[PDB]
Formats: C-alpha cells, structure tokens, sequence
C-alpha cells in the first residue's frame, strides 16, 4: 500500500485509482474493509482513526446533553424542590444570590464538558454511566459501578462542580448517592479527596450532577432545587457504532 | 537508625550514603544491620567502668 | 510517672560558668551574655553527688 | 557533671543519630489527622499558585482587579510580625497556634482542589489544610527565632572573614537610596543587558557615567547588576581614581568572601541524585533556584536539565522553552508571546551560543549572591523589579542630540560653556537622551557615536514571567513529600528598580516599566501603591503585606517566605551582620 | 514625510531617511489626537516594530555622518585576529577617547 | 430576588437523645456574601478552530 | 439542647431563574454533528 | 509646575547662600524640601544636597 | 625553571585567552588558584566542586605526603584569622625540624 | 608521577588520565573540617589507626 | 589559634610592617584588573639584571 501509493504518488489511497485499488486487493485479500466499507466505525487509512473513534463519542454525548438540557428547560421552568434541606432566616438571602448567580453556570458546565480532555472524560460518572446503560442495550472498565448500581434506578451516580469562582470538577470519583414530592438522600457503602464527605446538593458552592443506568440524570442545585432530564430521549448512539464501543470498554466478569 | 519506623528516601543513592554516615561508629550504632524480625543486637564495648 | 515530671540538675554551657556550681546558689552566676546556668532542682539537690 | 567530680559534654554534634533520620520527613498522618473538620474559605492570597495568563505588560491589572475583593475580606495567615513572642505560646490570638506542628513543615488553609499552574481567580469555599514544605532555617516565624538571634550568628561568623570596608557602604546605599537618579542609568544598563559585546563597545560612555555621578554624589552609578558590576571590575579598571574603583573592587571581594563560606563547612562526600554536595548544602548552590534577572539562558540550560525538574511553565504561549542563540533588530520581535529566552550576553557573538555557555558555575550563583542577599542588606524593604518595554526603551536610546562638530573644531566636554556639547542647553529638547543626560547631570560627549552602531546590534524583545517549577532534591525526597512543589517565579529581560521615583513626572508613572513585583524580596512599598490606575481600597493592605502577583509564585510555595522578608526591613546591624545573617538564614532542612 | 498621527505611514525607509537630530522635534511637535480611520496592517504593535527598525538601521547614518571622528573598531575581545598560531587574538579595551581633530 | 417559599416559619426545641423520623439542615458560611464571587469561565487566547 | 429557627420543608418552594432569550443560541448548545475540535 | 519653571533660580539662591552659611536654603516648606530632593539632584555640591 | 607567579587568576576576561601566554601548571598546594584550575578551557565539568577545597597537581610534580610541605601549612594559610604580621611569624614558626 | 611529555600539557593529560578515581571516594587528607575530639573519637576518625 | 599564638610571642622584638604596605599588597594580589603587560616584563627580565 507504500509503494502503489508512492510510485504513483497517491497522497490518501481512498484517491487510489480504480484498477490501482483491485489489483492489491487481488494481491492481499484482507484490505476489503479499509476501501470498500460504505461507513466503517472506524476511520479507513488515518493514523489518529483510532482517535477520531473516541472524539465523535465525546461530541455525540454533549449534543445529547446539550440538547437535553434545552428539553426540560424549553421556557420558564417550575422545580419547585427535589430534597430536604431546611433553612435559617437569613440563610434565604444567599439563594438571592442564586436567583442572579443561575444562568452563567449551565454555559460553563457545558464549557467544562468540552473544556474537558475526552481521555479525561471517560474518568467521570457520565461516562460511564452510558458505559452501564450502553452494556444495557456488560460490566464497564475499572469496576467504579458498585455491585448495586445495576439493582435500581434510584442508585444514581454524581459528579461535582465548583460554582464559584473557576467553574471546575471538584472530583476523582464518581460519588454514588442513593435516592428514596420529596426524598431525602442516602450513601452507599465503602487516597484522600476534600469535597467528597457531602449529601449532593447539601451546601453552597457545589455543582451536583448524577446519572442512572435508566440514564435519566439530575441536575442538583444547593437547596432542593433539583429536576430529573431524561437524556435517553436524545442518545443517540447506532449499535453497530457502539458495540465497538463498549466492548473495548467493558470488562467481563468472572 | 536503630529501629526501622519510617519510608526512606525514594533517592536510594542518598540514604545509603546517609546510613553509614550516621551509624558509623556509635556505642548505640549495630553491626550488620536489621534482619526481618528480631532486635538490632546492639554490640558489646570491651569494659565498662 | 505519676507527675509527669522531670527534674533539671547542675548545668551550664560553659565550664567556665560550671566554676560557680561548687559554692551553692547563692552567688550562682545565672547569665552571661548567652550563657545560661539552671542550677539543681530536684530532690537530689545539696546531696553526696 | 557525671558520677565522679568529672565534667561531660553535650555538643550538637551530639544530636547527630536523632534529627538526621528519615523520618523527619515522614508527614502523611499529619495533613489526615488534620484534614477532617475542615476549615473555611481564608481568601487565599498567599495560598495559591497562578499560572501565568496574556503578556506581563498587563498582569498587574489582571491581579488587582482580581484580587479585588478577597483581600479587604480578613487578613493573611502571619500577622506574628506584629506579636512578640510567647504571645504565640499563650491560648488567644493565636488561632494558626494549631496550625504550627513541624519544624521543618508548614500547615495552612489553602484551596481545596483546583490543580497549582492554572486558572486565575480559584473558587473560594471550602478549604484544604495540607503542607508545603519549609526550605531553609529563616523560613521559621519571628516568634521563636527572635530577630537579635538572627545578628547573634551572623556577627560571630563575621570575624576571620573578609569584609567590606565601613567607609565604602554609604557610597552605596546612598546610590541605591538616591531619589533624583538620572535615568539614564536605568537606560543604558538595558541598553547593555548584559551583552559584554555591547559593554565593551560603549566602554567610553561607562567610562564618564560613573566619572560625573561620582561629582553629584559620593556614590556607585549602575549598581543593580551583578554582570554589569562585573564587566566594571575587568574592563574599566584603569582609568579611575582608586577612591571611585575601591567601591567596586570592595564589592566583589566581599561576593568573593560570602561565596566561599558555604564550602568551609562542607565535608566531601559523592555526588549525589545529579546534585553535589554543596548543592544539597546550601540553596545558593542548588542550579533549580535562578536570580530574578537573567539576561541568558544559562540557568534554565542547568534548572530545566535536572532530576528534580517539573515543568518550567513559561505561560503567554507556549508552554515549554525552546531558546535563541543570538539576537539581533529582526530577533528581538519588541512584543511577542512565546516564552523564548535570549543568549545574548556573551563577549563573542560571532561564536554565538544556544547550549553551550560561556560563564563558570558560580556565574549564576555569584548573581544569586548579589540579587538574593546583599539589594536585601541595602533595602529594608524598599527595591522592586521591573517589566520593560523593551521598544519604548530602544525608542529612546537611540534619541540623542549629538551635533556635527566643526572641520578643525574641538572634542565637546563640558554642557554649560561648549555649544557644540550634546548636554548644552542649545541642544536641549525634550523628549531626547542628552536631556536625559541632563535631568541628571552626567557630562557624556560627542564621541557617543560609537555608541548607535552597536545599539542597532544587540537588542532584546520584552521580559517575560518565567515559571519554573522543582521537586525537593535528593535528600529529602521521602514517599510523602514526592509530590511536593516549590514554584520559583523569574523575568528574563528585566530589571531592578532601586529607587522608586513617582513624585516626579519625568518618568510618567509605569511608562517604559510596569512594576511586576517578581517576588517578596523586591515588592514595592512604593512602587506598587504608586501603579498606573489604581484602587485607594488596597492602601492598607499595601503598606504591609507585600504583593506578590501570583503568577510568579506564592508566599508559602517558593524557597523565601515572608520570616525572612521581614528580618531584612528590620533590625538596624550592620551590612556586614546581614549579608552572613541572610546567608546563615540559608541553609536548607 | 510621514505623518505621526497616522500610523498607517511608518515604513522603514521613510525613518532611515530621516536623522536623529531631527526625530527629536517631529515627535514633540506632532498633533495630539490620535487618529483611527486607517489601522495598521501588521497591527498597531506592528507598527511600533516597523518604527524601531527606522531608528535602529538609521544609527548607521547618524555614524557615517561622523566617519571622520572616531577611530577604527578594535578587536575589543580575543579570538577576534587572523594569525593565531604563535601570537593569541588580544581583546582591546575601549576606554578610550574616540576623536580626530 | 428572592427565592419563593410556602410557609412562613415555626421553632422547634429538639431535644438530642429524642430525634425521631429523622431530619437534615443547610449550610451557609460565616464571610458576607461579596466574597462567593462569581461563576467565571474566560474563553482561552487559543481555540479549538 | 439546640436553639435555631426551623422552616417546614414541603414542595411549593421555589427559585426563580430568569433568562437572556440567547442562552439557548450558545454554541454549546447548538453543536453540528461535528466539530472543529 | 512652577518650581521646574524657576529650578535654576532655585539652584543658585540655594549655594550662594551655601557660600556665606553652612545653612539650608528652603526648609521652611517640606513640599519645596520634597522637589529639591526630587529634581535638582544634579547641580547641588554633596556638602549641601 | 623559568617561571612566574600569578597572583590574581581572571579568568571574567576574554580578551587574553585564558591561558594563552601560560599554561597555568601548579606546581605545589601552596600555588592552585581554584580559579585558575577550574576556569581553564579544558577542564571537566564533572569535576568542578571537588577542584575547589582540592589542590590539584599532577604526581609528576610531587603529591601531598612526598611534598616536604604537607596540606596542615597550606590550610593554616588560607583559613587563620589574624593580620599578616602575626600570620607571618605564626608560619614562619612552621619550618623548623623534626 | 615521572617527568612526562613537555611542560605545556602534562596537566592537560592529567586531568583527562586522573578523571576516574579522583572522583571515586574523597582522600584521605582532607579531614581540615574535623575538630578535636571529633578525631580522638572512634566515628568520624575510621584514620584514627 | 595556637599556631597563630606562639607567633604573637615571636611578634615582639622583631619587624613588623606598615599598616599601609599590608592593603596595597594585598589589594593587588586580589586586583582582578591588575595589568598583564607586568607579567611579561617579568618574563623580560627573567633574573637577568
């Protein structure tokens, strides 16, 4: 493929001729798939092919995040609350500034989603939460989901975000929360991280955002103002794209 | 050095150096030093007076 | 062990300064310019050693 | 005494088998035991790294505006300068009472997670209580080792040793004190910038420079280089009298005698994790550290190429140095922002350099002798840096009002009474450099062409704020302090500013010199208050509390803390006492 | 003659062309509104290099004009001579007085 | 700008050893509020394009 | 004993959001099939 | 403004009366005091400046 | 034989090369300038440290235990205190033998 | 050594002869850091025999 | 010291130099500056008178 690219100098041998492509193929028979599949998975002749498969999987979820965010908030939204957290008098008037503080933060989240490396994405919860719905459609590599994530969908799966300041991930693990009008909040079972002690949504300046193998996320805020988004209406992942996917990201259990 | 209680240096040309450095020549200072279990055997002077 | 306390005895830092340990602390010299002397306190203070 | 009538010693020798362990640095159940019950937001000034972000042209304004509102908010974790001691002892006003655990360590409330180079502004909340590591003694606060200690040791050091001559200081640090200071001297020393080739071309203008100040002044001229005052010693040592050249020649002599000082107490023993022995020693032998102005790139060629290296981050591009070997009207692009750093010191730039250098080993180490430990024995506080507009300056150089003399005309000499001088009165513009020669008075004459032809020789771009970063060395480098930091902030093309001068419009205020406070040795008490544009809000937290931008290293993540910085603007000993007493202030853990 | 409240004007051969003696004056004596209808089109940073040039190679000129004055350039450092083989490449000084009468 | 809320108050004496059907509160600091700056995300000099 | 004021949690408390009409023309949330990344 | 406007006649009333006393000219004024400080730092004898 | 005694090594200089009319060849411990050794053009940069508190002299010349001077006399020189009038007696008394 | 070569190089061919053991451990005769009592000591004096 | 000690006792009696010939020496031997047109004339001369 060198030389009957070089001798007759084609640059990419997707513009090698016609009688230039079948007579190597007539020569070695295993080259069938990289000039002649109409819309191979992976890319045919590039040397990044292999990272150009993982990219289109972290743009594919941002639209279905992106996307999804726009669904359950299409106009003026009404929340109202999702947990338990009672207030001190003058504890209201720093959710004053939560009412002002809002509409910046979902730009930058979404920002930190692609700000993200897509290597370093695939170390947080909703990486591989579609990684344990996606095995749905299999146990997902390093074994992060517990043994009782695939017994409900009320075990979710957090990641957590600065909301002050920088808008930054304030995690290495995904903190795996389980969830019972209103429902209070509930670990689960067990080198040292700073913001990994807390109920999701508990205090101020923190970004909670779970995710379920329904693949139905939350979005919560500090207060109860929380609400569910269901992003399996817009996954949009073909399983013959994603069954090269998930098995070079799936590990078989014994 | 009698004891061992503590990680070394990860740069293990210093600690070496360090070792003999330290317990060269003291009346608390063993010879062929700790094996995996037992005490430092710490070595008899000639006369105590 | 029962106090957990310990006594101080006769030191100084300097030999010189360790001269006036042998006439009691009554004319003691405590302090020169840095050097310092704690005399005895304990009960083995005035004692045979 | 022991049980007999015999005397016994305990030296500090004696405490040999016991502090020399390697378990001094064994601190991992110490920042856990600790972490729990955490502790708020402490408006981390001094407790956060910044990478660097745009050019240093701008990078005050950045941190003044972001630091706006996390600095009026409480105070910084020393305020101990103020209390005496045994008032840390006692339970009140003390609350980092229990915060101080180790002596060779620190525990304070930094940020919680964010990773050290990067961002600007970090989200305050909760907060991380976790280690830096202290460097050398003096980093130990002023309540338990008192200032009268620091001059007990050094003025006993001080004798067997050379020392500078009592008389020739106050030349000095009248020099160094001196308001109305022509500012050709800060010109012309970045006209040099170090290029010996350039030095020894304008030997004439050198020459008459330090000859007419000595007139004004009983004092040195150019003195914030050491190069500078190195080129001095060798190649203008002739022709002056001994009174002027004692200045000089004392000055090395006593960097001659603080330099051997460290090896009179070393012992020989191998090389060692790459470093030598004086390296672990002392830190002014350490190559990882690097004074903050370095015309070459002989230091990053020793600090990049090291074991104990973690990413020298030069942040207004590119983040990783590749160099220049030698630079000239078409190199020196006046404004850019890729993080190359020039090579064009050496005398012979037609043997021109990008790896291998020119200079000794105790080169840089000599600069940081003179930089680190002897402006701090002339400052008490009062000296900081500079960021140069390198094309307002070359702009301004090269603008002198030198006339055509006459066929069978005289040399010009004097300003007042020769018309044909380039100082004369006639010849006064403004807005030109022999009026810069005159608003300070230095008699430079028409001979001053030889100057031009090599100023459109050597030039240099702009400085920039080089950030590199280190492990702990060889020697204290256990399985928990492996992952520790010490972030040691440097320009390249800049320089000192002594004196700062803003009563004064003649140098509108920050014009070819933005300030840049490169470190707490040189933070300006008077420079910094005084900035272009400006917040009233922050004059309380400017007459103390010495601002440090924080792309150039933090007050607990760098070699020097604020113990020591307080120690140099205090105690009124001698210049002898505080050049051995920093010095002795040095010596690493 | 390039104008000073345009920068769209500075070019190289425009400053060379010009002496130091009278860049001194058309600086001082220039209209203070800046004006912003014609940009530069290596920036207005660009503008300034395009300047610094003008002066730097005009430095010859203002030298040549006093190329009856000062002496010849010598060697002011070694390993700048011809013939090394028995006698070294000496490195002069220029401390001197650069003057011709 | 104030958040909406269905009742208005009540207080409650909770005795410790006495807390049944069990509850939790929220968490806001002690520094005034002018210093929980805002959420700030720069677009960096280089980008993707 | 504890003394602290006390707000009975039910389901009718609510924030208010407000928005710029352009939010939704961000371009992260109108991302092509592709990007240029 | 004005003390640059006459900082010659400010220098020379200075040192002709530096001839006849060994006396400071304008210290009755510390903001006159600040600009000699600041601008006539050139064309002073040492003795007086 | 025909030597000469160089009191002050300059080797901040490039306008003589460093060396070029003497090669700087140390003939005692009494005589290593430790900038003229560790400044010479070709000089190892591994050794650079362990040339400073060293008198380097090749055994052609005489090493320490075979010199009838010893290292004690170079090292009373180099690191007393006092003034050179009392230095002068004070190694002057330093030649008397055994 | 033997007188070797000329004069002009033998250094030169010394420094490139003795690179390697000159390094390897510290001699014998640099012990000017040493006090007394530190010598008469058994550690730090392995040359007190 | 002691080597410096029994000097002061032959310091008596016998010569003793200028105070102003002990820092022109010494500065010159310590002149990084000092002029090599001094050695060769050294070498010119050579002992020859």
């Amino acid at each position: 493929l060198t030389e009957a690219c070089a001798a007759e100098r084609v640059v990419r041998p997707h513009q090698l001729s016609p009688a230039a492509q079948t007579a190597l193929l007539r020569r070695f028979p295993a080259l069938e798939g990289p000039l002649r599949h109409p819309r191979p998975v992976l890319q045919p002749f590039d040397i990044a092919a292999e990272v150009a498969f993982v990219a289109r999987i972290q743009i594919a979820c941002l639209r279905a995040l992106g996307h999804s965010i726009r669904a359950a908030l299409q106009g003026g939204p009404r929340i109202f609350q999702r947990l338990r957290y009672d207030f001190g008098p003058h504890q209201s008037e720093w959710l004053g500034e939560v009412t002002r503080r809002f509409p910046v933060l979902l730009e930058n989240l979404m920002r930190a989603l692609e700000g993200t490396a897509p290597d370093a994405f695939f170390h947080t919860a909703y990486a591989l939460a579609v990684l344990a719905h996606l095995g749905g459609q299999l146990v997902p590599l390093s074994d992060d989901i517990p043994a009782r994530f695939a017994d409900s969908d009320a075990h979710y799966a957090f990641d957590y975000y600065s909301t002050s300041g920088d808008t930054l991930r304030l995690t290495n693990r995904p903190i795996a929360v389980v969830i019972d009008e209103q429902s209070k909040c509930r670990f689960m079972e067990g080198p040292h991280r700073v913001c990994e002690q807390y109920l999701p949504g508990e205090s101020y300046a923190y970004l909670c955002l779970g995710f379920n193998r329904r693949l139905c996320g939350l979005v919560v805020f500090p207060g109860g103002f929380a609400f569910t988004i269901n992003t399996a209406a817009y996954l949009s992942l073909a399983d013959p794209v994603a069954r090269a996917v998930g098995l070079r990201f799936c590990r078989g259990a014994a | 050095y009698l004891g061992r209680g503590a990680p070394p240096l990860l740069d293990n040309a210093a600690a070496v150096y360090l070792r003999n450095a330290v317990v060269a020549g003291n009346r608390l200072g063993p010879a062929q030093p700790l094996p995996v279990f037992g005490c430092a055997q710490v070595p008899r002077r000639a006369g105590m007076d | 062990g029962l106090f957990q306390e310990a006594y101080p005895i006769t030191c100084a830092s300097d030999p010189a300064l360790l001269r006036s340990a042998r006439d009691g602390e009554a004319h003691a010299r405590e302090t020169h310019f840095t050097q310092y002397l704690i005399y005895d306190a304990s009960p083995l203070k005035g004692l045979s050693l | 005494w022991g049980k007999d009538h015999q005397v016994l010693r305990l030296s500090m020798e004696n405490a040999v088998g016991t502090v020399c362990h390697p378990s001094l640095m064994n601190i991992d159940a110490a920042v856990g035991g600790v972490n729990h019950d955490p502790v708020e937001a402490a408006n981390p000034y001094g407790a956060y790294v910044a990478a660097p972000a745009g050019p240093g042209a701008d990078m005050q304004q950045r941190f003044l505006n972001a630091w706006r509102q996390r600095l009026a908010h409480g105070r910084v974790r020393w305020v101990a300068e103020c209390q005496m001691t045994a008032e840390q002892f006692m339970q009140p006003d003390n609350a980092n009472l229990a915060l101080e655990l180790h002596p060779a360590f620190d525990f304070f409330a930094g940020v919680a997670d964010v990773e050290l180079p990067g961002g600007e502004v970090p989200p305050a909340g909760p907060g991380a209580i976790q280690a830096t590591w202290r460097v050398v003694n003096g980093n130990l606060p002023l309540a338990l080792c008192p200032v009268a200690f620091r001059d007990a040791r050094g003025l006993e050091l001080g004798v067997g040793r050379h020392a500078m001559a009592p008389a020739t200081i106050a030349a000095v640090r009248g020099a160094f004190e001196d308001r109305s200071y022509p500012a050709v001297f800060y010109l012309l020393q970045a006209a040099i910038h170090g290029n010996e080739h350039v030095f020894c071309a304008l030997a004439r203008l050198v020459t008459q420079c330090i000859t007419s100040y000595w007139n004004n002044t009983r004092c040195a001229a150019f003195v914030n280089d050491y190069s500078l005052v190195s080129y001095i010693v060798t190649y203008l040592g002739g022709d002056l009298p001994e009174e002027c050249m004692a200045v000089y020649r004392d000055l090395v002599a006593h960097v001659e005698a603080l330099a051997q000082l460290v090896d009179d107490f070393t012992l020989p023993g191998p090389e060692l994790g790459g470093q030598a022995q004086a390296e672990l020693n002392h830190l002014m032998r350490d190559p990882a550290l690097l004074p903050p102005l370095v015309w070459d790139c002989d230091g990053l060629m020793r600090h990049a190429a090291l074991d104990r290296h973690r990413d020298c981050r030069i942040d207004a591009g590119g983040h990783e140095p590749v160099y220049a070997a030698a630079c000239n009207v078409a190199t020196a692009d006046f404004n850019r922002n890729d993080g190359r750093l020039l090579h064009n010191t050496q005398a012979r730039a037609a043997d021109a350099a990008d790896d291998r250098p020119h200079r000794p080993a105790d080169w840089t180490v000599h600069h940081k002798i003179y930089y680190y430990v002897l402006v701090p024995a002339f400052s008490r506080g009062r000296c900081c840096t500079a960021g140069v507009r390198f094309d307002r300056v070359y702009a301004t150089l090269q603008n002198m009002v030198v006339p055509e003399i006459a066929p069978g005309e005289e040399c010009p000499s004097d300003p007042v009474t020769d018309p044909a001088h380039p100082l004369h009165p006639a010849n006064l513009v403004a807005n030109t450099v022999k009026r810069m020669f005159h608003n300070g008075r230095v008699v430079v004459d028409g001979p001053a062409m030889l100057t031009l032809q090599v100023l459109a020789h050597n030039m240099a771009e702009r400085t920039t704020a080089l950030l590199c970063s280190a492990a702990p060395d060889a020697g204290a480098n256990t399985a928990s302090t492996a992952n520790m930091r010490i972030f040691d902030g440097a320009l390249h093309a800049g320089v000192l500013l002594m004196a700062p001068q803003h009563l004064d419009h003649t140098i509108q205020n920050g014009e070819y010199f933005y300030v840049l406070p490169v470190h707490a040795l040189f933070a300006g008490a008077d420079h910094v208050a005084n900035a272009p544009n400006f917040p009233p809000a922050l004059r309380d937290l400017a007459r103390h509390v010495p601002l440090v931008p924080p792309a150039l290293g933090a007050n607990y993540f760098s070699s020097i803390r604020q113990p020591v910085v307080q120690h140099a603007r205090e105690s009124a000993a001698g210049e002898n006492a505080l050049t051995y007493a920093l010095m002795a202030g040095y010596f690493k853990m | 003659a390039p104008q000073f409240h345009r920068p769209s004007t500075i070019t190289a051969d425009n400053v060379r062309a010009l002496g130091t003696r009278g860049l001194v004056l058309a600086t001082n004596n220039a209209q203070f509104i800046m004006d912003n209808s014609y940009p530069h089109p290596h920036g207005t940073q660009g503008a300034v290099r395009e300047f610094l040039r003008g002066q730097a190679a005009a430095l010859t000129d203002l030298g040549v004009t006093h190329a009856n004055n000062t002496f010849a350039p010598q060697p002011m450092f070694a390993g700048d001579a011809a013939a090394e083989w028995l006698r070294p490449s000496f490195g002069l000084k220029r401390t001197y007085s650069p003057f011709v009468v | 700008m104030d958040p909406y809320y269905p009742f208005d108050a009540l207080d409650v004496w909770e005795h410790r050893r006495f807390i049944v059907a069990d509850s939790r509160s929220f968490i806001t600091p002690e520094f005034p509020r002018d210093f929980w700056m805002l959420p700030v995300f720069n677009i960096p000099r280089e980008t993707a394009a």
